[PDB]
RNA sequence: AACUAUUCCAAAAGUUAAUAACUUAACAUGGACUAGCAAUUUCGGUUGGGGUGACC
RNA sequence: CUCGCACACGCUUACAUCAGUAACUAAUAAUAUACUGAUAAUUAACAACCAAUAAACCAAAACAACACUAAAACGUUUAUUAAUUACAUUGUUAACCCAACACAGGAGUGCACCAAGGAAAGAUUAAAAGAAGUAAAAGGAACUCGGCAAACACAAACCCCGCCUGUUUACCAAAAACAUCACCUCUAGCAUUACUAGUAUUAGAGGCAAUGCCUGCCCAGUGACACCAGUUUAACGGCCGCGGUAUUCUGACCGUGCAAAGGUAGCAUAAUCACUUGUUCUCCAAAUAAGGACUUGUAUGAAUGGCCACACGAGGGUUUUACUGUCUCUU
RNA sequence: ACGAGCUACCCAUGAGCAGUUUAAAAGAACCAACUCAUCUAUGUGGCAAAAUAGUGAGAAGACUUGUAGGUAGAGGUGAAAA
RNA sequence: ACCAAAGCUAGCUCAACAUACUAAACAAAUACAAAAAUACACCAAAAUAAAAUAAAACAUUCACCUAACAUUAAAGUAUAGGA
């Protein structure tokens, strides 16, 4: 084979034994009394240095089998930067639902209903956008680490403002930089999602169930789609070390137990640090169900069935000018069989809130062709976005 | 062009190429700091 | 390292010339230290070693200026010391063939304070003189109370 | 061609020659890049109390000097050491092998400050 | 300078590519696999175009074929048969296995060295005959090679065929891909020169005989 | 002459039948061969100024 | 009149206050940022110093929506352990550096054309000669090697040589020299420092120059493969005499000799030994100039490339108008 | 022995190119910053051991340029000017 | 009459004797880019001296030419040398 190392760039093998150390019952003399080097004496051999007090910083790392927590099945972690080739089948495969075109019903009659809508809609999103894109930063080019923060935040504090029309938004909260962990097993292998998340957004009250009995039953015969020559592991961190202990960053008797959405950050310039849209949607799929099953366990126990209450948790990944959409049912803990009820998941794909932005004025032939401002406004992603946040009330 | 100036200093070459460490590290310059202590120098290198 | 005249002609030009020996990877068996040493040798190394009738009996036989090797030197110190020490350590197993290993070369015995001291160089001579008279400085408090312990003695037996 | 002559100071070099001037370290670089100081290196500085201690940085001239004696070992243990032990032999109770009780120490690293490694600054 | 005329090019990245065509992931089954290509990129380090080629946990960037596409499938084996295989465009297979006129590229040379001949791009050799369990091929250079029957090739051209053709339009192309200007010095030619007519050299075998 | 590519012989490792024949993985020594890369040295004198022609 | 402010690099107190200058420094005084003596000074938030070990990562920066080729610098989260505890150290001046000098030279980056920086004249007189500028009757290149320089012009064509952008003799030569795309030869079947982390559509050693028509003959010598025969000129290189003939001039032709073949296609008094200022036409009032023709050039000639061609050139020569102190002839 | 802080060529790491014409960031075109030095005049112990003034060529590339490293004289380097 | 001139000392040179030979100062920092207390290493090495000159040129050769063996003679002898 084609081993990749080279033999100048790799740390080079000890000089060959002096020939007095192949002396039997010969005691070299080495320059080790003199405690310096000096030629003509024998190079002396010295134990493997023992520091008796140990040193935390200064001491070497202890070996990963030495670690309380380490097993030996290897347990598959999913965390944020994770990315999944078919994003979507391998979401689809590894959480065990069906994926659904559309939004709810529900959820689209609480968008297209016009007493849900603030004051002057199209004024204030397009003051969102100029305000993201340009206006909030010193420089002429704001970066996409900058603009993408403020225009969730944004759109955050726009739906934020219907509480005085709608007094039960007071019932949620937002958090950050949470630790969770969520493990199961998915046909003989041991899956973990764990990480963080951007922002989430938690509530007292849960959500209601969105799918009817007839979609319950209709999703039990549904085959789930399959990909042979990748395996449904490709994309996620093998791990020896973990727990096997479902933990979401809230403790117990916390006032706002159920997540209502998550919010998904894409916050860097170049385009391969970025993730590719099915990741994204393969992201917050697997984010999703562990949120969901972290409160379907915390509320029921470790046993695993199907589920009389389903567990309804939303999300929203963003670029920054391209919008994906997640509702994702939970319905089934038993994931190890494959012929059982699937769970649930609708995908709204793509939704692009504008199509570009100029933030300086382009002239061609001394006059000016296009002005400062966004170019294309699509309304129907912010509808979305305002139905998804206002599905509790 | 004019000439004359084909000296533009920088600490970071001089102390680089006419170092104490750099005359050190070579037999040669080791001698030649031994025939400039021979000779009794003020500054041996820079 | 010396000159030469092409076409063996005196009148035809000087040439500097270098003549290397042949050399052969060949390992070696030594019966008092029963180890393989795998020892570049020449030729003449071989040739001596089939006149001097042995391995053992070459390095103990050809002195210092003839053998002219730091490894030989040091070979020759350590089976010359093995012989001097007589140790058990060479077939702790069969002290018949023990005694019949030491039978043959027993016209080379020599003491142990020499035998020691024949494959060392100037520098590991000195290093090992300073290794044997390194001492610890004694305490002045020792030297002052055998010098008090003296003058009591003395003033308890004038009485 | 610069100056020879001149000593290497942080003053001359780059941005990038950064050398103290002779001060001792007081901590380490920690975690966020930031410079944690160790209270343990810090220098705990030593002082009496000298108000109700009498003496004064001059010395009267009439007060005479001495004969210049410097302290010896010798003098120093016929001074300390040597009534003790004339003492344990002439009651038949001295000891050669153990030397402790009459001020001598085997081993420096037991104690506090060592002599020979020089542990104490000053 | 030990070769002339490099250097001054485009800042280049490398890309880590598996010559070995037969790699099982785990030991524990050495068996023959299959695998799904994704994308066929160009790469600044060869003539060729490269492939990215997953399968099981891991993926390996491989010199790609001539038609592969993008979202393919590609088989590789180790198996030799008496009935032989079809041969299609991806399918790596040992040279005991491939038919008398097979089309190849990435020949192995020692039964686990990995590839090392005909790897630019258009470049194909062709099989020849099979005779006393050793296979015998004709080059690029129409040269004949004697290898061991068990050796893995793959069956095809080396994609990007237009790369003879590809015309350079100025010596700046030639400074963007780092090929430096040859040097103003007049040699007179001396007796190398000429249009040598030549024997073709006999076949070079990497069979050892005991 | 050194060095770099050949080739041959010797050295070296060995294999054959009851002395002769044959082979050389990487180094590697000695003596030769073919070439490159090259090493040292020089540009006889008269000339109605040198060069050409001529002469010694 | 406008090279300002600051930073990086470099210099090393030359910076600031007070006092002195007979003399030393300013190429001269006045006094002082450039001499003398004493005393002080630049205070960190800015900058330096400022964690590794495994793993998921193919998907450019160009307002980046999405694309092109020459394939592109710039980091996250997951796990393991990272002394835990106010105040660490270092650079903070300047009118400054490299040029022997307080030198009309050289000097990287960020914002400005002034809101900041400075002074061409030491005082007279207004000779010649010299440098720079402005203007000029009539004429408009008649001056000169050349329309060099200058000008109210800032245009239109023909050649030579190189295709072109580019590069070179730093300090007398920027070109017709070199390189270059394209076209050709040779030499190589291959693994851990070049070539190359490549594999004959590849990589080196070279030649000639894009493109278009083409590249005629020869292995006799000298080289190179073959280690002797034999093969090679897009290898080093070479490609004929003598004599007579058709209605003169010439020679389609023939005789004979030597060679490896006897210079083919093309072009041509040329950047092409000398004759030469070869002969003729146009241009001019006049031309050894220039362009077009004739052409043995007995020493042109085909990748040491031959011919033409668009575009190109601070290259070398020509003509037309326009323009002018170049000049008549200077003021 | 010492020299690649100038220069010749590379390896890293960075930084610049405004306006105008065009489907074009096309080794296209006008012209700045910027890089060279065509021609002329001064200068010739000069501002200067190669400069000043006018005029010129390129100016999105085979372009300049900051910092740092490397190749050393039987040599290095060279779009050959010895 | 200016500019100028004059000293006798600092100190060196050659030997001899002579212990036996890298002086003085080392409180701190010194081979990070020397004079900067403080972290997981790598460390190290040898291969004939050559030529300018003389042989009126220059090829074999050319005393001394950084290898302790001294003086009186043998002796500028035997020998070695494009002899
Ligand atoms: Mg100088
Ligand atoms: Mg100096
Ligand atoms: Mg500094
Ligand atoms: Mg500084
Ligand atoms: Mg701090
Ligand atoms: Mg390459
Ligand atoms: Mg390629
Ligand atoms: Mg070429
Ligand atoms: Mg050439
Ligand atoms: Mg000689
Ligand atoms: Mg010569
Ligand atoms: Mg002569
Ligand atoms: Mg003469
Ligand atoms: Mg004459
Ligand atoms: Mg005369
Ligand atoms: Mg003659
Ligand atoms: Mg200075
Ligand atoms: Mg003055
Ligand atoms: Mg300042
Ligand atoms: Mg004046
Ligand atoms: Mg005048
Ligand atoms: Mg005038
Ligand atoms: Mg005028
Ligand atoms: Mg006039
Ligand atoms: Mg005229
Ligand atoms: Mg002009
Ligand atoms: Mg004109
Ligand atoms: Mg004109
Ligand atoms: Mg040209
Ligand atoms: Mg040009
Ligand atoms: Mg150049
Ligand atoms: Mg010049
Ligand atoms: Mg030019
Ligand atoms: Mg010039
Ligand atoms: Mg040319
Ligand atoms: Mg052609
Ligand atoms: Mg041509
Ligand atoms: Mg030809
Ligand atoms: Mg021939
Ligand atoms: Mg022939
Ligand atoms: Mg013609
Ligand atoms: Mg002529
Ligand atoms: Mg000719
Ligand atoms: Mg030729
Ligand atoms: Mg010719
Ligand atoms: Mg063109
Ligand atoms: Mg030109
Ligand atoms: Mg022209
Ligand atoms: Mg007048
Ligand atoms: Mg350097
Ligand atoms: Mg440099
Ligand atoms: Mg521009
Ligand atoms: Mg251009
Ligand atoms: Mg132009
Ligand atoms: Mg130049
Ligand atoms: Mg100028
Ligand atoms: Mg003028
Ligand atoms: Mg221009
Ligand atoms: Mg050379
Ligand atoms: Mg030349
Ligand atoms: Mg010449
Ligand atoms: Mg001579
Ligand atoms: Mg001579
Ligand atoms: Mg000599
Ligand atoms: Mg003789």
């Amino acid at each position: 084979a084609y081993e990749w190392g080279v033999r100048s760039t790799r740390k080079p093998e000890p000089p060959p034994l002096d020939r007095v150390y192949e002396i039997p019952g010969l005691e070299p003399i080495t320059y080790a009394g003199k405690m310096h080097f000096m030629p003509g004496l024998a190079r002396p051999v010295f134990p493997p240095w023992d520091p008796g007090w140990t040193h935390p910083k200064f001491r070497r790392l202890p070996p990963l089998h030495e670690h309380p927590l380490y097993k030996d099945q290897a347990c598959y972690v999913f965390h944020q930067r994770c990315r999944l080739l078919e994003g979507v089948k391998q979401a689809l495969w590894l959480t065990k639902t069906q994926l659904i075109e559309g939004l709810p019903e529900k959820v689209l009659r609480l968008a297209d209903d016009p007493r849900n809508h603030i004051e002057n809609q199209d004024e204030r999103v397009l003051n969102a956008i100029s305000h993201a894109r340009l206006w909030h930063s010193t420089e002429d080019i704001p970066k996409r680490e900058t603009y993408c923060p403020v225009i969730v935040d944004s759109l955050i504090q726009l739906c934020k403002s219907q509480i005085l029309k709608h007094p039960s938004l007071a019932r949620r909260i937002c958090a950050q930089n949470n630790t969770l962990s969520a493990t199961w097993n998915r046909e003989s292998i041991l899956l973990q999602v764990h990480g963080s998340s951007g922002a989430r957004l938690n509530a007292k009250d849960p959500l209601p169930p969105v799918a009817s009995q007839e979609e319950v039953e209709a999703t039990k015969n549904h085959v789930l789609e399959t990909f042979y020559p990748i395996s449904p592991t490709m994309g996620l961190q093998e791990c020896n070390v973990y727990d096997v202990n479902d933990d979401t960053g809230f403790q117990e008797g916390y006032p706002y137990p159920c997540p209502h959405t998550l919010y998904f950050l894409e916050s860097a310039n170049l385009r391969p640090r970025r993730f590719q849209p099915d990741q994204l949607r393969a992201k917050m799929i697997l984010f999703a169900f562990g949120s969901a099953l972290a409160q379907a366990r915390l509320l029921y126990g470790n046993d695993s069935k199907v589920l009389e209450q389903p567990v309804v948790v939303q999300s929203v990944g963003t670029d920054g000018r391209l919008f994906q959409f997640l509702v994702l049912q939970l319905n089934t803990t038993d994931l190890a069989s494959d012929e059982g009820v699937k769970n649930l998941a609708w995908v709204d794909s793509d939704q692009l809130l504008y199509q570009h932005f100029w933030c300086l004025p382009v002239i061609k032939k001394k006059v000016v062709v296009e002005p400062v401002g966004p170019i294309g406004f699509q309304p129907e992603t912010f509808r979305k976005f305002l139905a998804l946040y206002l599905h509790g009330a | 062009k004019a000439r004359g100036n084909e000296y533009q200093p920088s600490n970071i070459k001089r102390k680089h190429k006419h170092g104490w460490v750099r005359r050190l590290r070579t037999p040669t310059g080791v001698q030649v700091i031994l025939r400039r202590m021979h000779k009794g120098r003020k500054s041996l290198s820079h | 390292l010396g000159h030469r005249y092409v076409n063996n002609d005196k009148l035809s030009k000087r040439v500097r010339k270098v003549w290397k020996p042949q050399l052969f990877q060949r390992e070696l068996y030594s019966e008092i230290l029963d180890k393989r040493f795998t020892v570049t040798v020449t030729m003449r190394t071989l040739d001596l070693i089939d006149q001097a009738c042995g391995f053992d009996f070459y390095i103990l036989k050809t002195p210092k200026e003839d053998l002219c090797s730091k490894f030989g030197m040091d070979l020759k110190r350590g089976m010359l010391l093995r012989l001097a020490r007589q140790d058990p350590q060479l077939h702790p197993d069969d002290p018949a063939r023990r005694a019949a290993i030491y039978d043959r070369y027993k016209a080379f015995v020599i003491p142990e304070a020499e035998a020691e001291w024949v494959g060392l160089t100037l520098d590991e001579a000195v290093e090992k003189q300073r290794l044997l008279e390194e001492k610890d400085p004694i305490p002045l408090f020792k030297i002052f109370v055998e010098e008090l312990l003296g003058q009591l003695q003395q003033q308890a037996l004038s009485e | 061609g610069a100056d020879r002559m001149s000593k290497w100071t942080s003053k001359r070099g780059p941005r990038t020659f950064c050398k103290g001037r002779g001060a001792k370290g007081t901590g380490f670089h920690g975690r966020d890049g930031k410079f944690v100081q160790i209270k343990e290196m810090i220098p705990e500085l030593v002082v009496p109390e000298l108000a109700g201690f009498k003496l004064k940085p001059y010395v009267n001239y009439r007060a005479p000097e001495g004969t210049d004696t410097p302290l010896t070992a010798k003098q120093l243990f016929l001074e300390t050491a040597a009534p003790a032990i004339e003492k344990d032999f002439k009651a038949g109770t001295f000891d050669p092998e153990h030397l402790e009780k009459y001020g001598f120490e085997p081993t420096q690293e037991g104690k506090l400050f060592q002599l020979y490694p020089k542990n104490f600054p000053r | 300078i030990q070769v002339h005329g490099i250097g001054g090019g485009h800042k280049q990245r490398y890309r880590m590519i598996d010559f070995l065509r037969f790699r099982p992931e785990h030991e524990s089954k050495p068996g023959p696999f299959e695998e799904k290509v994704i994308a066929v990129r160009y790469d600044p380090c060869r003539s060729a175009d490269i492939a990215l080629v997953a399968g099981g946990n891991r993926k390996r960037w491989i010199i790609a074929t001539e038609n592969m596409k993008a979202g393919d499938t590609v088989l590789n084996s180790d198996h030799i048969g008496r009935m032989a295989v079809a041969a299609r465009e991806g399918d790596a297979h040992p040279l005991g296995a491939l038919p008398v006129g097979t089309l190849i590229n990435n020949v192995e040379s020692e039964p686990g060295r990995g590839a090392q001949y005909i790897r630019a791009a258009g470049t194909c050799g062709v099989l020849l005959r099979k005779v006393n369990g050793t296979a015998i091929i004709q080059l690029p250079s129409k040269r004949q090679m004697q290898v061991l029957e068990t050796c893995i090739a793959t069956v095809g051209r080396v994609s990007n065929v237009d790369h003879n053709k590809r015309v350079i339009g100025k010596a700046g192309r030639n400074r963007w891909l780092g090929k430096r200007p040859n040097s103003g010095l007049w040699q007179r030619k001396g007796g190398w020169a000429g249009r040598k007519i030549r024997p073709l050299p006999p076949m070079k075998s990497y069979v050892k005989l005991p």
